[PDB]
């Protein structure tokens, strides 16, 4: 999903 | 009991822990109107429905509790990142959210950041989100993966922004020293006038560095503890437990190993001390941690495995209690 990116 | 979730917020006054938002699988965001309250002294939960300017359901928001007034910034909803700011006065009646139309230039829309509280100021650092509307103080670095699997690209920042609660005005302090690299999913903890920041994700690494920003002078300092240091990670928690200790738990390594290790960073000694606990079989990523007035650290939610594999994610609703002091 787009919510977990950048982690 | 509250439903399992990751990426929620949890704030406290040392006795009551307020939990909001987040998401789970079987994916969906948790109901925006619910506010779960965990009584740290009794171990019981209470669900209260809120009204007013209820924020959209989000993961990755950044929240604080100051004098039982909760403040919420940023996050990620079904339509992406936001830079809106909300207040929820929990002191005394049905609780009402208030969306504050702040003066000044807000931070860029983002999630997975951190905040320090110092007197009247809320100081926000870093995060992941859209390219800022204009060139402001600091650096922004795009995540190249965001250009192919998305209509709007995103990246990391090292930005420091102040929200002054005297006037609800945004500003950026002029800092000295070298700021940590742009990052997201780092963890912030404040002790007096020192705003600590540990780890986080930047480019292809989940980092092991530790810094503090002096919240009176605006000077950045890198801490170089001697001896063994915890492994680099993101999605961990860092919680102040005394005037001299920060408590670190969980997270995710560069090579995607979920973590269940815990440590205390002793500020006066500039040294990490590994903490023995009964939850070695309970690694957590994207959980929250709140310190109680009894020396404990209350961890809630988060995921036990690689939450990047959404259909296999093991989201939790467990409370893990660490007796730190």
């Amino acid at each position: 999903s787009n919510n977990t990116s950048g982690s | 009991c509250p439903a399992e979730r990751s990426g929620h917020v949890a704030v406290s006054d040392g006795r009551h822990m307020f939990v909001w938002g987040g998401y789970k699988s079987n994916d969906f965001y948790l109901p925006r109107e619910e506010l779960w309250i965990y009584n740290m002294e009794t171990g019981r939960w209470k669900k209260i429905n809120t009204e007013g300017d209820v924020p959209p359901s989000m993961s990755g928001s950044c929240a604080v509790c100051v004098d039982r007034v909760l403040y919420l910034f940023g996050g990620h909803h079904s339509r992406g990142n936001t830079n809106k700011f909300y207040m929820l006065d929990s002191r005394s009646r049905v609780l009402q959210w208030e969306r504050i139309d702040c003066q000044g230039i807000p931070p860029s829309s983002k999630d997975k950041l951190g905040v320090w509280v110092y007197k009247n100021k809320l100081i926000f650092f870093g995060g992941y989100g859209y390219l800022p509307e204009d060139k402001v103080l600091g650096t922004f670095e795009f995540d190249e993966t965001s250009f192919w699997n998305s209509s709007h690209p995103r990246g990391w920042n090292d930005h420091v922004h102040i929200l002054d609660t005297e006037t609800f005005t945004w500003s950026q302090p002029i800092t000295t020293g070298k700021a940590p690299s742009p990052r997201a999913a780092h963890a912030c903890a404040t002790v007096g006038n020192r705003g600590f920041v540990f780890g986080g994700r930047y480019r292809d690494a989940r980092m092991n560095d530790l810094h503090y920003l002096n919240l009176d002078t605006w000077e950045w300092n890198e801490l170089i503890p001697q001896g063994i240091c915890p492994v680099g990670r993101s999605w961990h928690s860092l919680t102040p437990v005394s005037s001299d200790h920060l408590f670190l738990f969980g997270g995710f390594t560069t090579d995607k190993q979920p973590l269940s290790d815990a440590w205390t960073y002793c500020i006066s000694k500039n040294e990490w001390i590994q903490f023995n606990h009964p939850y070695t079989e309970k690694p957590r990523l994207w959980h929250t941690a709140c310190a109680s007035d009894e020396g404990e650290v209350i961890v809630f939610g988060g995921c036990a495995n690689n939450l990047l594999v959404h259909h296999r994610a093991a989201h939790s609703n467990e409370i893990l209690i660490f007796s730190v002091q």
